[PDB]
């Protein structure tokens, strides 16, 4: 079991998209705190996933990446890679230079 | 600060944390049974006591939330199961008895001994010794000894302590605040908080006898037929006025008459139905008996079987030294993990048995969305009906010429049925009988309104009146026949059998209908029918999440135990039966002549 990968079970509020929370806070079922010491009703959060190479395909752990686009006031974005040809001469031939 | 709500902030929690610490309990248990060593067994130990506990301490959490107020169906089920304090009840001293107690009933039982008294030539274990002397020998004399080597070495000793088991384990009722302890295991039929739909818990004891009336005229004729034949084997040992041994009915038990079948052969002239040789000739491999099922269900319109399992399971036995126990049973490990444990051989039964045992586990994956406190069955009785549903047509002629396995011009005649057609009621028919003799002693002896002297005499007189068997010789009270049954030694719901042919035929005609089926029941198939599949998968993936009895108004409609439709499939079989038995001798009364 892969038991290094961890995840936030509960949190009193949706989290806002966009936003990474990193605090110990744990779980409030009803009234009663805790003072750090585990009981019936502290509830910790924190969970570790298990993985082992028996796990069905369906349920491996897909390594999944999210890529962002937006646009605000920077101009002078960064695009893929612009594509070059092969230049000539003595033609009249169309030209289409940077810009 | 709303109990529905509290119920289900618990639920969750436990979902994520009970699937966590059954799937490292079901990938531990799969080690045990493939090298087996003195450090094995303890450390599957380690791992049970710890998994078993963890439902203890939840059930505790659990108590202080009432079920009075919670309208939400879904985790009513949950809760109430979740909630069964069990042996907490009893006391420290009081709780070390169970385990200590069962533990020796398994080891004394798995010890197998047929050496003769005053004669040690030597012995095997219960499989290769007891199934050889009893499935290929004719001798009446060792036979009857073979009858006293079990029930009167293993199971004398168990007088004086299966007499402690029932006294206690009846106790349990009254600590769990139920009548009885038989009472507990009719809680899987009973459906309360549907206004209309609610099953009585005793409501299971009389439609189970209200379905009786109609098996017993079956069973006369069927009784009468095969005592005949038997006669034959033994012509001047047994008057065909009376009934018929118990110990030549297949099993030592009875369970299975599948070993009738070759000796009461109608006409054994021509050759049977075999194919075992074309297999041979076509080099047929595991490989290739397994992916032929597969195709067999994409046509269907079930999904085809995941990646995970060609490449993870094992097929053959491995090795010579690896001696681990390979018993058919179905494995649901979850996380899109599912496995076959048995030993492939090349055999009619193997290759049933194979198709058979894999239909459990399209059903496990079925439900699989669901909680895993919902991760099963409609009852008892569903999971293993739903595996032999697709067995029936497996086994019909036509999907056998559809794959090729059977010769392109093969004849369909009377007697080319009727044997196939014995064949199924021999091992379905039969047993129906035997099915609900065993529960109906065990439902009243847990009750507890049975004196200790009656256990004996009532067992057999009854069994004379209604089964219709002969004592092969008389036994008094210190013996414990009874008890020696696998399920009911280790304490296992035998009732779940005896829904499974029920269930079985009115799922049957259920598909059949649902596949636009246009002739007999006996020749229906569902192959080639996505109607039938995409029924039948609306009903599967429904699990424990609702009331088993809604899933039967799914199928045919019917809220209540429908019993019309299960004898129309034996009506053929019925019909030549009767003109066979005009002059034979149907319907026995007391008998003391073969034993005077
Ligand atoms: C038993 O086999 C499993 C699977 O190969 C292995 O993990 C385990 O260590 C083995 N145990 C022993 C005692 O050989
Ligand atoms: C119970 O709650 C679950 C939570 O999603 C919901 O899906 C279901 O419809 C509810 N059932 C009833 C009967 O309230
Ligand atoms: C279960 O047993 C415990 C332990 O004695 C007891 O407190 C509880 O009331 C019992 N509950 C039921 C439903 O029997
Ligand atoms: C199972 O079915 C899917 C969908 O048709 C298909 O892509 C896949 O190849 C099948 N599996 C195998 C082993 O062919
Ligand atoms: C089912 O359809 C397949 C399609 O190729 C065919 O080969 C097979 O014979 C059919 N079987 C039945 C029983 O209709
Ligand atoms: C049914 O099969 C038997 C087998 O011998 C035959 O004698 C009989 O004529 C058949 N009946 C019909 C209606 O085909």
């Amino acid at each position: 079991g892969n038991y290094n990968y961890l995840y936030r079970l509960f949190r009193k509020s949706n989290l806002k998209p966009f936003e990474r929370d990193i605090s110990t806070e744990i779980y409030q079922a009803g009234s009663t705190p805790c003072n750090g010491v585990e009981g019936f009703n502290c509830y910790f959060p924190l969970q570790s996933y298990g993985f082992q190479p028996t796990n069905g395909v369906g349920y491996q752990p897909y390594r999944v990446v999210v890529l962002s686009f937006e646009l605000l006031h920077a101009p002078a974005t960064v695009c893929g890679p612009k594509k070059s040809t092969n230049l000539v001469k003595n033609k009249c031939v169309n030209f289409n230079f940077n810009g | 600060s709303t109990i529905e709500e509290q119920a289900k902030t618990f639920l969750d929690k436990f979902n994520h944390e009970a699937e966590d610490l059954f799937y490292q309990s079901s990938l531990a248990s799969w080690n045990y049974n493939t090298n087996i060593t003195e450090e094995n067994v303890q450390n599957m130990n380690n791992a049970g006591d710890k998994w078993s506990a963890f439902l203890k301490e939840q059930s505790t959490l659990a108590q202080m939330y009432p079920l009075q107020e919670i309208q939400n169906l879904t985790v009513k089920l949950q809760l109430q199961a979740l909630q069964q304090n069990g042996s907490s009840v009893l006391s420290e001293d009081k709780s070390k008895r169970l385990n200590t107690i069962l533990n020796t009933m398994s080891t004394i039982y798995s010890t197998g001994k047929v050496c003769n008294p005053d004669n040690p030539q030597e012995c095997l274990l219960l499989e290769p010794g007891l199934n050889e002397i009893m499935a290929n020998s004719l001798d009446y004399n060792e036979r009857l000894w073979a009858w006293e080597s079990w029930r009167s070495e293993v199971g004398k000793q168990l007088r004086p302590l299966y007499e402690e088991y029932v006294v206690l384990k009846n106790e349990m009722a009254r600590a769990n605040h139920y009548e009885d302890y038989g009472d507990y295991w009719r809680g899987d039929y009973e459906v309360n908080g549907v206004d209309g739909y609610d099953y009585s818990r005793g409501q299971l004891i009389e439609d189970v006898e209200h379905t009786f009336e109609e098996i017993k005229p079956l069973y006369e004729h069927l009784h009468a037929y095969v005592r005949a034949k038997l006669m034959n084997a033994y012509p001047s040992y047994i008057s065909p006025i009376g009934c018929l041994p118990a110990h030549l009915l297949g099993d030592m038990w009875g369970r299975f008459w599948t070993n009738l079948y070759s000796l009461t052969v109608p006409f054994g002239q021509k050759p049977n139905i075999d194919v075992t040789d074309a297999m041979v000739d076509q080099a047929w491999d595991a490989q290739r008996i397994f992916k032929e099922a597969e195709k067999f269900f994409v046509s269907v319109g079930l999904p085809n079987m995941t990646q995970g399992f060609w490449e993870n399971s094992m097929l053959t036995d491995p090795g010579n030294v690896q001696k681990a126990v390979c018993h058919p049973t179905a494995w649901d490990l979850g996380k899109g993990d599912f496995r076959i444990l048995m030993c492939t051989k090349v055999t009619m039964d193997d290759f049933l048995t194979a198709h058979h045992e894999m239909g459990h586990i399209q059903y496990d994956m079925a439900y699989a969305a669901q909680p895993f406190l919902l991760r099963n069955g409609a009852n008892e009785g569903f999971h293993e009906a739903v595996g032999e549903i697709m067995s029936l047509s497996a086994a019909t002629p036509k999907h056998l010429k559809s794959i090729g396995l059977l010769s392109p011009d093969f004849q369909e005649d009377n007697e080319t049925e009727i044997n196939f057609l014995l064949k199924q009621a021999l091992t379905i028919v039969g047993t129906l009988p035997f099915t609900y003799m065993l529960e109906k002693w065990r439902w009243m002896v847990f009750k507890g309104e049975i004196p200790k002297d009656q256990w004996m005499k009532k067992w057999w007189e009854m069994k004379r009146e209604i089964v219709g068997v002969v004592e092969p010789v008389p036994h008094d009270e210190t013996y414990c026949d009874p008890a020696s049954l696998f399920h009911v030694s280790n304490d296992y719901s035998f009732i779940r059998y005896y829904t499974r042919t029920l269930y079985q035929f009115q799922f049957q005609e259920a598909l059949c209908q649902a596949a636009k089926h246009e002739g007999p029941l006996h020749k229906c198939d569902i192959s080639n029918s996505t109607e039938a599949g995409q029924k039948l998968f609306n009903m599967l993936r429904l699990g424990k999440s609702e009331p088993w009895t809604l899933a039967l108004e799914n199928v045919v409609g019917a809220k209540n135990m429908n019993v019309r439709p299960l004898l129309n499939y034996f009506e053929p079989l019925f019909t030549w039966l009767k003109d066979q038995n005009k002059n034979s001798f149907v319907g026995w009364s007391t008998d003391w002549s073969p034993y005077a």
